[PDB]
DNA sequence: ATCAATATCCACCTGCAGATACTACCAAAAGTGTATTTGGAAACTGCTCCATCAAAAGGCATGTTCAGCTGATTCAGCTGAACATGCCTTTTGATGGAGCAGTTTCCAAATACACTTTTGGTAGTATCTGCAGGTGGATATTGAT
DNA sequence: ATCAATATCCACCTGCAGATACTACCAAAAGTGTATTTGGAAACTGCTCCATCAAAAGGCATGTTCAGCTGAATCAGCTGAACATGCCTTTTGATGGAGCAGTTTCCAAATACACTTTTGGTAGTATCTGCAGGTGGATATTGAT
């Protein structure tokens, strides 16, 4: 019975997914919050494929960048754990509010 | 068993997203932290390719309104248009 | 009798395009002879620059065929390209490996 | 069925010039045209802003110049603008 | 090729390496 | 002789200073250093005088705007003390550099 | 005619208390001996950038003299557009 | 002594509509010069792009109103929108 | 029976002016009727909006005279305004009054 | 150390998705020939920027002193990482029609011109006035004790 | 919770700096009201490609066990705040010198424009192949002992 001790699975995720370039969000959920944020502002719209794949590519990009910054403030306060806290200064200091 | 469309980007999908990141370990309020983060993300750019679509009198959302929304934003996106 | 502004540019980017593109894009009422070569060469120049590159991490991957991810991995480990495009998102690039050090494990 | 222009052509000659031997996928190819049109809006926005600065009706290769020296960073900006002037030179030594 | 390429290329210096 | 303890000086400029809008920096000595960068950028160059206050006032709100910064990054860090880390983590997450 | 006194170390004359002042108008109320260098090596890159553009306005202009005018499209590109000086 | 304009004169009415006893420093003058010359600039050029993004060689009151939706935000777009429009429809409807 | 198109408007931003701005700019080959209605109309309405918060800090300063001060607290203290103008600076307006409660002395 | 579990790495193979290559058709670049527009070259202003200097507040430098902050150390408790399963959600692949875009048509709208009229700038002049800067004196805050 | 040092508050009291408000005034710009051009909404229709919907497939929700991280408490060293003291340099407000921006007028290049001639670049299409999987077996890593 052998067993990989905490962190070790989440440095190989991390080398893992930097060498990789694939959407991490499954595809249909994401159309889905499009779809349902898009119905706010217009009802009965359409989307190219190729709309929702731009808006998918955008919000991953930033969602990675954010948790580097993140990561960033996190080490910062010396720690090793991302906290909402990270995640809110990390906006603040970028000009995202507050 | 039904659940709202933003609980559909799950712990996991954010995990990875993380982990593309460089980050080791996630407090468990990073979950929702994130999910509001995604949503006005999500506000902010598709409200600005509506109102693309809405002035070019449009019912679909085309690749270039979402490009035209991105620049506006300064989240340029190569690869779509334009 | 007819040789594109391009060949005697000595240029592969169209000066003939460039310079329509600056007349239906209300820069100016008017638009200088050299305008467009200048223009077009330094579209070129960069285009160069990029490929060039690409091409070397293509290389390095046992790979012939450039990527979005070979054009990632080229921007983001230059300098001055990575500045010109800090603003940009190439589709499909992911991100350069990079672990912050003192998450590295301790033996 | 109508014409959908795009750079690719030239993107695909600079290529062969630099890696002979190389290809490049579709999507690539999508963020070199991406690239381009960029660079493009950039360089002729500056133009067009420095001959409005100055009152002037026309963008010649000098407002190019200049845009390029504020657009560009460091190294990239000095091999610019010499591939710049030199592709101004071969053209202005063509009869 | 035949264009006036940059000769040396550095890296961009990152926080946290 | 009666002193005030440690911060409550700083405390008190810190109100006055964020009460007053005037150049916090002497007017000559600034005029020195922009002649300089500018005549190791170009010589035999002159200035309007409102080109050189024009500078003052964009380098005077950029910095107070860091120092906002650099303090919310000593606070995550849970210190009340800035240091060169705060001010470098503060433009890493402003984008001005990598 | 008399030619320009050398101009050296002027980066000095943002004295400590200069740099005080202005982390009190930015809420500070602590500050480490390094920050006076760290601040001074900021400020020069920020001036130089903007310096540097203002004058390649200037110098397409075909001036000797830098303009407000010069300072404000130079902010403007740099993202820190200023009121009140013109445009 | 060559005319330099501004927008002082109705800078200074529109004060005077909204706070009658109140006067304005020839430095705060300055700032609100800045600020109008910033939004006319930032709403021509959405309008320009917008327009040349649907192939359009007109700026009408349909890419200002649009432009004004992407710049401004909820509620000053909501405001600036019936001014616009109230504007517009009187000044059609007074000829 | 000479009208300004401002007063035909009911404006008191200069219609005119707007009209040939857009002209000189370069924003696009023509310019409709509406445009520079519609756009002296918004300019007037910000700039009403700015003085009437702005005169308001001028009398809560006990004072008769906007400053620049007054214009910066009334952009800053205004959400709308604050993000319109979150990359602009104001010449001679400092900062709002604002200290992180841990700096505070005292338990 | 040893020992094994699992991850990782390299060589080889091979089907087809996704490249490269090829062709005819036409939109759009180039060629020629008048048709306008401009952007220095010369030649003068006055504006304003440099310079230099004299006198005096005003802020800067430096040394002393110790309050209290940072950061090293220890440690307990809680909170996220790991992991073993099957079921529920997504992915894949195969049809009906919304609506994008292709295109031509003609009119309401915008341009072009050259008139006439009025606004908004400025220079000059005076004419008024809000407020900065100063000065007491009454009142608040801080830190010793 | 008393007291005294010293900072802060606020109401008076000035002298302009800078604001307001005349002019008269004119020059450029905005407006007027036909003569000419044309861009774009309109209506029609075809043929993508978008939404929907039903089998194929792996990703995720789940609860348990505990490794090791976070943050609390403590403590000592020593950094940074306060402040006193001495005085250099900045601020201020003149004067004279001229460099150089800023104008306004000839134009000879330079670029736009209208029309014609040509061909480069696109869109079908029609082949060719780089490489993403997949397999097999060696070795490295990790964690138990
Ligand atoms: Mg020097």
């Amino acid at each position: 019975p052998h067993r990989y001790r905490p962190g070790t699975v989440a440095l190989r995720e991390i080398r893992r997914y930097q060498k990789s370039t694939e959407l991490l969000i499954r595809k249909l959920p994401f159309q889905r919050l499009v779809r349902e944020i898009a119905q706010d502002f217009k009802t009965d719209l359409r989307f190219q494929s190729s709309a929702v794949m731009a808006l998918q590519e955008a919000c991953e990009a930033y969602l990675v960048g954010l948790f580097e910054d993140t990561n960033l403030c996190a080490i910062h306060a010396k720690r090793v754990t991302i906290m909402p806290k990270d995640i809110q200064l990390a906006r603040r200091i970028r000009g995202e509010r507050a | 068993v039904l659940r709202d469309n933003i609980q559909g980007i799950t712990k996991p999908a954010i995990r990875r997203l993380a982990r593309r990141g460089g980050v080791k370990r996630i407090s468990g309020l990073i979950y929702e932290e994130t999910r509001g983060v995604l949503k006005v993300f999500l506000e902010n750019v598709i409200r600005d390719a509506v109102t693309y679509t809405e002035h070019a009198k449009r019912k679909t959302v085309t690749a270039m309104d979402v490009v035209y929304a991105l620049k506006r934003q300064g989240r340029t996106l190569y690869g779509f248009g334009g | 009798k007819a040789k594109t502004r391009s060949s005697r540019a000595g240029l592969q980017f169209p000066v003939g395009r460039v310079h329509r593109l600056l007349r239906k894009g209300n820069y100016s009422e008017r638009v200088g002879a050299g305008a467009p070569v200048y223009l077009a060469a330094v579209l070129e120049y960069l285009t160069a620059e990029i490929l060039e590159l690409a091409g070397n991490a293509a290389r390095d991957n046992k790979k012939t065929r450039i990527i979005p991810r070979h054009l990632q991995l080229a921007i983001r480990n230059d300098e001055e390209l990575n500045k010109l495009l800090g603003r940009v998102t190439i589709a499909q690039g992911g991100v350069l490996p990079n672990i912050q050090a003192v998450l590295l494990p301790k033996k | 069925r109508s014409r959908k222009e795009s750079y690719s052509v030239y993107v695909y000659k600079v290529l062969k010039q630099v890696h002979p031997d190389t290809g490049i996928s579709s999507k690539a190819m999508g963020i070199m045209n991406s690239f381009v049109n960029d660079i493009f809006e950039r360089i002729a926005g500056e133009a067009s802003r420095l001959a409005h600065y100055n009152k002037r009706s026309t963008i010649t290769s000098r407002e190019i110049q200049t845009a390029v020296r504020l657009l560009l960073p460091g190294e990239l900006a000095k091999h610019a603008v010499s591939e710049g002037t030199k592709a101004v030179t071969k053209y202005t030594s063509a009869k | 090729g035949g264009y006036n390429l940059r000769p040396r290329t550095y890296q961009p210096q990152r926080y946290g390496g």
